[PDB]
């Protein structure tokens, strides 16, 4: 609400957008995230694969995209949320049942 | 269609020789390989120069240090030893006998029987000058220091077991297998000798 | 026989940084040598002078050798 | 895991040239210099300020040690 | 009656030319059937970027009517005389030919002439055959072989007309008007660029007179500005990798720059390619196959199939191999393939070259079996070489190749040379270009 | 306990590739010989070490023969004294440290073999020490025997000013001023602590040049191989 | 010296035929009555393994030598099976014919079928069949026969899945010993003298000797969810060699028997136009005519969209009914004859296809009918004979086979 | 006429046997050239300072 | 098929060093692994060649090391290669660890922990190496540092005299320090093979902290050619020290022989321990000081547990980046302060730096991760 | 000696058919033949 100014600043400071990455591409793969990724549909998975491949390739050259091509803050879809949320929600059910 | 795929323009990256799309790269292929393999070849010559020096130094380390070469050789003054007398010296932690030999000792050790000796060596090949005989003062059987001007054969004698050496340093009567050892040496100026 | 050292030590002594430090030295010279019973001395002031002097001496002593 | 068992990838084309067809140093200064300045500008005020602070705490503490060893006028 | 003798009494190929410049070529034998056709120096290499796929578009329209025989009249007349009408287009050669009864050769030649010269190219027929080509382009996407070879050319001859596919990009197919097609035709379909070839039961003299009667109107002049000369095509050592793990088997196509049609070296290169040869999983031989690449491939189940090729264009070509294999076998296939190229370069033996020779002798003598392949050999040889090369001459060139030649010739094109690589499918294992390029030499020879 | 560190004198061996002045070493040896060698030991330098550096084989043999040294035992079982040779090290003034202290009022004169390497400042420090002896400032006096030096730590040292004008005649006839005598002996003590100096810097030059050649060549080999990847273009072609 | 065919039948039954044409290459074919029809329910797929099994070790030559020796001289050894015959064929340059002939005789007259080699080969049945069944025509034609017959011709060219891994050495020996005999064999040759073939056949091919196909009428339906439905509908036709068979061959070309112009709309094909009148989406239709010693099948094969299969098959079947009712002009029957006449001469144009016709005739008939006599027999087919062939098909008991999503494909009794 | 790099390739670098012999020969010629040339640069930089330069005064 | 994948020895080499899939994008900070291996081999050779001329007897020890540098052929260049090679080792080690911290490679727990052990062993080796010359800083450094263990209650005093083999650092101590110093590098060699054995289960991390399975390139040639270049630059740094500044990173007082009476002015360990030496001296109590010196290194094993960020690398994390570079600058301050006398203002600065070290690792960098997450709605 | 019109692989996805012009020629007209060899790819004919 009030910190939306800082969220927007931090987003650009972090600078994963300069490699044409969305935030959910940068998430550290633990066992939940692996499973969440594994549950993505063809389209969302292959886009993830490309976006990362492109970022890795840019990282290799120590370059960034043109500013037009940077991920806009507003257009950063949280594509992994609904899958990851449920993977975690599932695990916590098993962990509860185990006591 | 896959026919819509067109290969990107690599002109920024290409070598000058292969920029012209209407010309055959085969002319320049001989050259372009030459350039890149020259760099590789030059590099290897550089690395070889280095590794040669590095290895060669490490190998040099194990060869005798300057302080061991310092004790390698010993200078002896020939005018300080009179005709007949033996003079002992300290050489590589050993005694070193140099002996000025007389007209008599030279001729008496010249016409000795060659076969009768246990270790057959003639006198003219045991020494470089006839009037000087240089020997290691270590008894060859079980290691003692022979005493000069004594024994039956009038040269060196050992009171350890029962060895008798002549004036040329050759074993005559006793348990010793080899003769007294003839070291490596050379006379420099006529007054001096370096042993080693 | 004159030492090149003592010549150059004089030459360097007549510069602003030396002469200002030499006055600092002389101030406490006739402060401690005039006053009685104080354990203060004048080592510090001499070292200020020598640091400035011998820095200059170094810059051209080896020309005469 | 050997090549052939790493991961799943689909619909990704890669074009590339032989190293005998191309240059080792294309636009090395032309594009290199500005890319360096971009990279330097990007990290400068994350990397540098701590080392400026070290330089200050160093030069402060060093000549403070010198002053402390001088006598006080008393 | 020995083999050397047999070659001497093979029917010679006749050669005559018209005023306009159309060459008439003929091989005759007492046969009740024949094949005759028109071969043209025209294709994708002669097309620019804005008209690419025109020659393919034309091919579709060729048999859909003429001014003399509108619509399906052309079609009906071929069918009712038992004739078989057919066409193909390569990057350098378009060709239309007809297989007919020998007595019907006059009508056969007449109909060919009507197709070439008086082609209707109707407005509605164009817009119909537009969608047909778009669906063929989609079918072709499902042929991994077709795709990988188009990729090889696209990267091998990049930035030239040889990189272009015969069928053209869909953008051109969707936009090419009838003005483009008629302009393409009058520029490229000229008597000196064309050959009327015929084989079967036919007097050469009669064919020449039939050529006069129907192909005399063919234009064989060029106006002062412009005349279609092919520029050379730059080969580039390059790689194109279309990674698609959703497909079950990987297609790889690798090649070095070949010499092109006219060069004699092609004979020694055919012998070398015959040694390595070809294979697939239905071959009876397996482990005991003579080719070491095939026996290794069969015993270790490396690939499903492979062939060596040597594809010739005017002043250049593609010399190498294509294979189809499991996603875990690509590195091992490449290793053994490149290993064979190096072994031939450095250390080919007399007995294996003798085998290669005997394969090649057999290859081109049994290929020329029936009138159609003989007609086609006549048509294209006149375009590529300027003449038909008799079997007796091929045999002389083949006998000249010994182990020393195969070494020296293979070392010219293969050894320490940059290839073009194309891969398609699950190609994660497909070796890096540097590893491929380093595999074009040995640290010993 | 204030401190005056030495200034950086422009030595003839100061620079990266600059060798020792060997004529200065030859003089400096004589300053150790004539002045120091009755007070300081220099155990790691022998008369052979001088050869091919500041003296010939024959000169070094003469310098070695000049001095006494113990050797033994002889066959009687006694320790005799003999004229020195190249293999002998520079002879110690006293038999032991405890004897040395008695001769210098409690203080032990340090061995000079490594004194340039064993003191911060090195030859700059020693030169300042030898030439920096002066009268004490007002408010100062030490024990009878401890002299005032502004460069010594704690401001007071137990060494009498060892050098002055014409404290020796040099073999090559250089006017032996206090500064000249200090400069030469420091140059010798530099070599004493670090004989490798000249070879070390010769090696340095050859290393710098080989690196000047190999680094850009190996870097070019790197860029050549990597040019496959740096050029590459990617394309995403989903259905 | 222009040359014509020589022919001999030895008193032991065996036929030798050979045209010495002085070409560089030499084709030799040993044709044997040993096709899939001579299997029974106990040894099904034995002839399939036998087809894959040349280049296994023989008595006079190893498995290694057969491959290496033939490849050494640039040659080829092929084995071709129909339902009725097997054909072992060798090619080479004419100087190496006696090397290839030695291998050919070893393969056919003295195979060892070693337990370990035969067992090692069993997986090849799976691969070869798998490949073949990529063509949906193979599914349908193999099923069509299985539907149409009770016994011999019902048998598939490919080994049924359950038998793969279980075809024994004994079965292979039995099959060869019982079917590869002088009375069932014809040795055909190009580019070789007749006397030396004859002498080979007397010395190496004199080997001592060792049920009728019942038509049934049935249907087999492969449900598999393809968007295209392959389908064939046939009735009992006529035995090859009979004059009625020629009438069916003409009826085939009246109706339409595959394409003449590339990318053409088939303007003279009666079936294709009959179907194309109603349905304009992608399809193909052709008359189907197989002809055997005992029997034959004639009908038509459709390839259509799943939903339109009903419409396409009925449209095609209606076209045969109008031909059978009498709607058939001379210009059609003349055109159809010209196709058949041209197709036959074109099939024997190459020396490969010529060898196949010489050997094919030599088994199913006594001797060689020349091309001029065959064309005269085609001309002998009257318009009346064509209408009878069609009438026979319409009233004849039907056999059918389909593959695809068959939701709209009719049954035989829906037609 | 082909370029210099091309002559070097065809004659020396193509066969790996000649490529190796070239490196070994070149290394000998380089060693002595570089050493002699680098020592000159060192001894000129330190003219009159080395024992080598002042040797003659005591012989 | 090839005899690189088939032969039992070449198989290991082919999969771990040639066809090894490496990320396309690993930077210069990934070269330090191979350079540590080169350092280890370099120390072992030079070390072995020194051991052919050295003796561990207290009377002859200092003399043997000088005898190496004066009389043994190229013994000086070997000796100073070995001493500066130890510095080059520690430079390489801290760069290598810093990479791990910044890019979050420590998530590879087993690889990381074995790392900590390697670090500790190279420290133990280098501590005992510096004693062998038997100079002042050698002897007095060893005396003070060892005698820290007397701060342990009940046993401490016994423990110290058992390490020594007597009542001070003398004859039995030097001899065993030579024996342990010889054997440990070989133990390091083995533990380093276990280190890589775990690394090859996961493959390498890269600068993004994002999985690189979609863009792996074979180690050969790409990283074999980089490692050659790296080794070349390592040798430059080493030989720049050996040939132009061999004493720069050592101390003068280790050129006077060890004297049990004469104490040096400001006794200290070699530069690469000074940071932890400063932390020891911050705490006034001695046992507390030892437990802080111990925890200043062992806290590396704690780092993985303290990770809070949902992103692995610091690449996309500005707050953490700054705090990281603060932590580096702080270590540079502790190294400076470690080298100073215990006096004003170096006591207070040292205390302030030592608090900031532990504050950065245990509180600020974890908080920063959680703040960064909440800034991304995570 | 000569390679076939089509190289045969198992487990390789089929070529699709999308129009009349490519689908004609496929309708079977005559009974099956099966050939196998040493050198040439295996084929199945109408
Ligand atoms: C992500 O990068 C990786 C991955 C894995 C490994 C790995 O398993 C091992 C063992 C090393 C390694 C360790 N020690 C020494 C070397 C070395 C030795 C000699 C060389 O030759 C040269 F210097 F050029 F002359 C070059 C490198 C390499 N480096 C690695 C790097």
């Amino acid at each position: 609400r009030w910190l939306e100014g800082i969220r927007k600043w931090y987003y650009n400071a972090a600078g994963f957008n300069k490699l044409g990455l969305m935030r959910d591409d940068t998430i550290h793969e633990n066992d939940d995230v692996k499973e969440a990724i594994r549950r993505l549909p063809e389209n969302l998975y292959d886009d993830r694969v490309f976006r990362i491949k492109r970022a890795l390739d840019l990282s290799m050259r120590q370059q960034i995209l043109p500013k037009e091509q940077w991920t806009k803050y507003e257009e950063d879809k949280s594509y992994l949320e609904p899958y990851l949320k449920e993977v975690i929600r599932e695990r916590k059910e098993r962990e509860e049942w185990a006591k | 269609s896959h026919t819509d795929i067109k290969v990107p323009d690599f002109s920024d990256y290409r070598r000058p020789e292969v920029l012209d799309s209407t010309k055959s790269s085969k002319e320049s292929s001989e050259a372009r390989k030459g350039f890149s393999y020259l760099v590789t070849a030059t590099t290897t010559v550089g690395v070889a120069y280095a590794a040669k020096n590095v290895v060669s130094q490490f190998v040099s380390s194990m060869s005798a240090s300057a302080d061991v070469l310092a004790m390698s050789k010993i200078e002896i003054k020939l005018s300080d030893i009179p005709e007949g007398k033996n003079m002992a010296f300290k050489w590589r932690g050993k005694p070193l006998f140099v002996r000025h030999r007389t007209k008599k000792e030279i001729d008496q050790e010249a016409a000795v029987e060659v076969s009768q000796l246990r270790d057959p060596q003639h006198d003219l090949e045991r020494v470089k000058k006839p009037e000087w005989v240089i020997l290691i003062g270590v008894c060859t059987h079980l290691g003692c220091v022979p005493i000069a001007n004594a024994g039956d054969f009038g040269g060196y004698y050992c009171p350890c077991h029962g060895s008798h050496y002549d004036a040329s340093g050759r074993i005559r009567k006793g348990p010793a297998p080899l003769n007294l050892e003839v070291p490596s040496y050379e006379f420099t100026s006529d007054d001096m000798v370096i042993v080693g | 026989l004159v030492d090149p050292l003592t010549t150059v030590r004089e030459q360097c002594e007549q510069l602003e940084k030396c002469v200002k430090a030499r006055e600092r030295l002389e101030l406490c010279d006739e402060r401690v040598s005039s006053r009685s019973q104080t354990e203060e001395d004048c080592t510090e002031e001499l070292l200020d002078f020598l640091h400035a002097r011998d820095h200059c001496v170094a810059h051209k002593l080896f020309n005469s050798l | 895991r050997q090549f052939g068992h790493l991961t799943r990838v689909r619909h990704v084309i890669t074009y590339s040239l032989s190293p005998f067809e191309q240059r080792a140093f294309p636009h090395y200064f032309s594009k290199g210099i500005p890319n360096v300045l971009r990279r330097t500008r990007a990290c400068i005020l994350r990397v540098a300020p701590p080392f400026v602070a070290f330089y200050l705490v160093y030069t402060w503490g060093t000549q403070e040690f010198e002053k402390s060893k001088r006598k006080n006028p008393a | 009656a020995t083999y050397a003798q047999a070659l001497q009494s093979v029917p010679e190929t006749q050669v005559s030319q018209l005023d306009n410049g159309l060459r008439v070529a003929s091989e005759q034998s007492s046969q009740p059937t024949c094949t005759v056709g028109v071969w043209i120096d025209a294709g994708s290499r002669y097309e620019s970027e804005k008209n690419n796929g025109a020659g393919y578009f034309v091919e579709h329209l060729a048999f859909k009517g003429t001014k003399n025989r509108p619509g399906n009249a052309l079609e009906k007349e071929v069918e009712s005389m038992g004739a078989h009408l057919n066409a193909y287009s390569t990057r350098e050669h378009t060709a239309y030919y007809i297989k007919a009864l020998s007595k019907d050769l006059p009508k056969a030649v007449e109909l060919l002439a009507d197709i070439v010269q008086n082609c209707s190219l109707e407005d509605s027929q164009i817009e119909k055959e537009r969608d047909v080509i778009l669906q063929e382009l989609q079918e072709n996407d499902t042929s991994m072989r077709d795709v990988v070879f188009n990729y090889l050319h696209a990267t091998a001859f990049q930035g030239t007309p040889l990189a272009q596919s015969v069928e053209g990009p869909s953008e051109n197919v969707r936009k090419l008007s009838r003005a483009d097609l008629t302009e393409y035709l009058s520029r490229h379909y000229k008597a000196p660029r064309m050959v009327l070839a015929a084989a079967g039961g036919l007097e050469h003299r009669q064919l020449l007179d039939l050529a006069q009667k129907h192909f005399s109107g063919l234009s064989g002049t060029y106006d002062e500005e412009t005349v279609p000369t092919l520029s050379p095509c730059r080969f580039t050592g390059s790689q194109i990798c279309h990674r698609e793990d959703g497909l079950p088997l990987a297609h790889v196509a690798i090649a070095v720059e070949g010499p092109g049609w006219a060069h004699p070296d092609n004979v020694a290169l055919q012998v070398a390619n015959a040694i390595i040869g070809h294979y697939d999983c239905t071959y009876g031989g397996g482990a005991h196959l003579s080719s070491p690449l095939a026996s290794i491939a069969a015993t270790n189940k490396l690939c499903q199939s492979f062939q060596t090729f040597n594809i010739c264009y005017a002043d250049t070509g593609l010399l190498g191999a294509h294979f189809v294999c499991d996603h875990m076998s690509i590195d091992d296939m490449m290793f053994v393939l490149q290993g064979q190229w190096m072994r031939l370069c450095t250390s080919a033996t007399e007995s294996e070259v003798l085998r290669g020779k005997n394969l090649l002798r057999n290859a081109l003598v049994s290929h020329l079996d029936g009138t159609t392949p003989v007609c086609e050999d006549i048509g294209r040889s006149l375009l590529t070489y300027g003449r038909r090369i008799p079997l007796a001459e091929w045999e002389s060139r083949i006998a000249e190749v010994d182990a020393r030649v195969v070494r020296e010739v293979c070392s010219k094109y293969f050894y320490d040379q940059c290839p073009a690589v194309a891969g398609f499918g699950p190609i994660e294992q497909l070796p890096d270009y540097n590893r491929i390029r380093s595999g074009m030499f040995w640290l010993r020879f | 306990d204030l401190e005056l560190h030495p200034p950086s004198y422009p030595w003839s061996h100061r620079g990266l590739l600059s060798s020792l002045d060997h004529t200065s070493i030859r003089r400096g040896f004589q300053v150790y010989k004539q002045v120091c060698s009755s007070c300081h030991s220099m155990d790691y330098v022998a008369y052979r070490h001088l050869v091919g550096v500041c003296y010939t084989e024959d000169e070094a043999k003469a310098l070695a023969e000049e001095v006494e040294v113990q050797d033994g035992p002889n066959e009687d079982g006694e320790m005799f004294m003999r004229p020195g040779k190249l293999s002998d090290y520079f002879p110690k003034p006293y038999p032991n440290p405890e004897a040395a202290r008695a001769a210098n009022n409690g203080a032990l004169p340090p061995d000079l073999s490594y004194i340039v390497r064993a003191r911060h400042g090195g030859e700059d420090y020693v030169f300042s020490l030898l030439t920096g002896y002066c009268e004490p400032p007002t408010g100062v006096s030490l024990r009878e025997g401890l002299y005032f030096n502004p460069y010594f730590p704690g401001q007071a040292i137990g060494m009498a000013p060892p050098i002055y004008n014409e404290v020796l005649e040099f073999d090559d006839g250089t006017p032996a001023t206090m500064s000249q005598v200090a400069k030469d002996v420091c140059t010798f003590l530099r070599w004493a602590a670090e004989p490798e100096h000249d070879h070390r810097k010769r090696m340095g030059l050859k290393m710098l040049l080989m690196m000047g050649l190999l680094l850009p060549l190996v870097y070019a080999m790197k860029r050549h191989k990597w040019s496959v990847l740096k050029s590459r273009k990617l394309a995403y072609r989903p259905p | 010296h222009p040359q014509d065919l020589e022919f001999t039948r030895l008193p032991n039954g065996l036929v030798i035929a050979s045209l010495e044409n002085y070409a560089p290459a030499s084709r030799i074919g040993l044709f044997i009555k040993a096709g899939s029809r001579y299997e029974n329910s106990n040894n099904l797929g034995t002839s399939h393994l036998l087809r894959l099994a040349s280049s296994l070790t023989t008595k006079g030559a190893s498995s290694f030598k057969i491959t290496r020796g033939i490849e050494a001289v640039g040659g080829k050894l092929s084995v071709t099976s129909t339902r009725e015959n097997m054909a072992y064929t060798v090619e080479c340059l004419r100087d190496d014919v006696d090397i290839l002939m030695e291998f050919l005789l070893n393969v056919t007259t003295a195979p060892e079928f070693r337990r370990w080699e035969v067992a090692a080969l069993q997986p090849q049945l799976r691969i070869d069949k798998a490949v073949a069944l990529q063509n949906p025509q193979a599914h349908v034609i193999e099923n069509l026969h299985a539907a149409a017959y009770r016994n011999a011709l019902a048998n598939s060219l490919y080994c049924p899945d359950y038998r793969i891994g279980k075809v024994t050495p004994v079965e292979l020996h039995d099959y060869v010993q019982n079917h590869f005999t002088s009375a069932r064999m014809a040795l055909i040759g190009l580019g070789v003298s007749h006397p030396v073939l004859k002498q080979v056949a007397e010395q190496f091919l004199n080997i001592r000797g060792g049920a009728k196909a019942k038509y049934h009428g049935g249907e087999i339906r492969e449900q598999n969810g393809d968007s295209l439905v392959h389908a064939a509908l046939v009735a009992e036709s006529a035995a090859i060699g009979s004059a009625e068979a020629n009438a069916f061959s003409v009826l085939q070309h009246v109706l339409g028997a595959g394409p003449h112009v590339k990318r053409g709309s088939n303007a003279t094909s009666s079936l294709y136009q009959a179907v194309a009148k109603g349905v304009h989406q992608p399809f193909d239709v052709s008359a189907f005519n197989a002809s055997y010693s005992d029997s034959g099948l004639f009908g038509f094969y459709t390839i259509s969209q799943a939903a339109s299969a009903g419409d396409v098959i009925k449209a095609a079947y209606n076209q045969v009914k109008t031909i059978a009712q009498g709607n058939l002009s001379n210009p059609d029957v003349q055109a159809a004859k010209n196709k058949l006449k041209a197709g036959y001469l074109m099939s024997v144009e190459s020396s490969e296809g010529f060898l196949d016709e010489v050997g094919s005739q030599a088994l199913a008939a006594g001797s060689y009918t020349p091309p001029s006599t065959v064309l005269q027999q085609i001309d002998a087919v009257a318009d009346a004979d064509v209408i009878n062939a069609a009438k026979k098909f319409v009233s004849g008991r039907k056999s059918m086979a389909a593959s695809g999503n068959l939701g709209h494909t009719p049954f035989i009794d829906e037609l | 006429a082909p370029t210099l790099t091309a002559r070097l390739y065809s004659l020396l670098f193509r066969r790996t046997s000649t490529f190796a012999l070239t490196i070994v020969v070149g290394a000998l010629f380089f060693e002595r050239a570089f050493d002699q040339g680098a020592d000159a640069i060192y001894e000129h930089i330190n003219e009159g300072k080395l024992w080598k330069h002042i040797k003659h005064k005591y012989e | 098929t090839n005899i690189r994948k088939s032969h039992p020895l070449m198989k290991i080499v082919n999969n771990a060093f040639i066809d090894l899939p490496a990320p396309s994008n690993i930077s210069s900070w990934w070269n330090f692994g191979s350079l540590l291996g080169i350092c280890l081999i370099l120390q072992i050779l030079t070390g072995l060649f020194l051991a052919m001329h050295y003796t561990s007897d207290t009377t002859t020890a200092f003399s043997s090391v000088t005898h190496i540098c004066r009389d043994v052929n190229y013994g000086w260049i070997i000796r100073y290669m070995h001493a500066n090679g130890a510095s080059m080792f520690f430079i390489c080690l801290y760069m290598h660890v810093g990479r791990g911290l910044y890019y979050g490679s420590y998530t590879f727990l087993e690889t990381w922990n074995i790392g900590v052990i390697l670090l500790l062993t190279v420290m133990a080796t280098a501590f005992m190496g510096y004693v062998l010359p038997w100079g002042q800083m050698s002897f007095w450094g060893a005396t003070v540092i060892t005698n820290l263990l007397s701060a342990i209650p009940y046993i401490g005093t016994n423990l110290v005299e058992w390490i020594w083999g007597g009542f001070s650092v003398d004859k039995a101590t030097l001899t065993r320090f030579f024996a342990f110093h010889f054997i440990l590098p070989f133990i390091i060699m083995a533990i380093a093979m276990v280190h890589l054995l775990f690394l090859h289960e996961t493959g390498s991390n890269n600068p993004t902290g994002i999985s690189s399975d979609v863009d792996k390139i074979p180690f050969h040639p790409y990283y074999t050619i980089k490692d050659i270049l790296g080794a070349l630059l390592l040798i430059l740094a080493l030989m720049l020290l050996v040939l132009f500044a061999p004493d720069l990173l050592g101390d003068p007082d280790n050129y006077t022989p060890a004297n049990p009476l004469n104490t040096p002015p400001h006794i200290k360990p070699e530069w690469y321990f000074l940071f932890a030496y400063a932390i020891l001296r911050s705490i006034p109590n001695k046992l507390g000081g030892v437990l802080a010196l111990a925890f200043s290194i062992l806290i590396l094993a704690l780092i993985p547990l303290l990770h809070t960020s949902k992103q692995r690398s610091m690449m996309f994390r500005p707050l953490s980046q700054c705090l990281f570079w603060a932590l580096v600058a702080d270590l540079l301050t502790l190294t400076w302060i470690g080298g100073q006398p215990v006096e004003h203002p170096y006591i207070t600065i040292g205390q302030l730096a030592s608090v900031l070290y532990f504050l950065l690792i245990l509180v600020l960098m974890p908080t920063a991760g959680t703040i960064e997450n909440k800034l991304l709605k995570w | 000696a000569v390679p076939a019109t089509s190289e045969s692989p198992v487990l390789d996805l089929k070529r699709s058919v999308l129009c009349r012009e490519s689908l004609r020629g496929q309708a079977a007209g005559r009974p099956l033949v099966a050939s196998v060899s040493l050198n040439v790819p295996a084929s199945v004919r109408y």
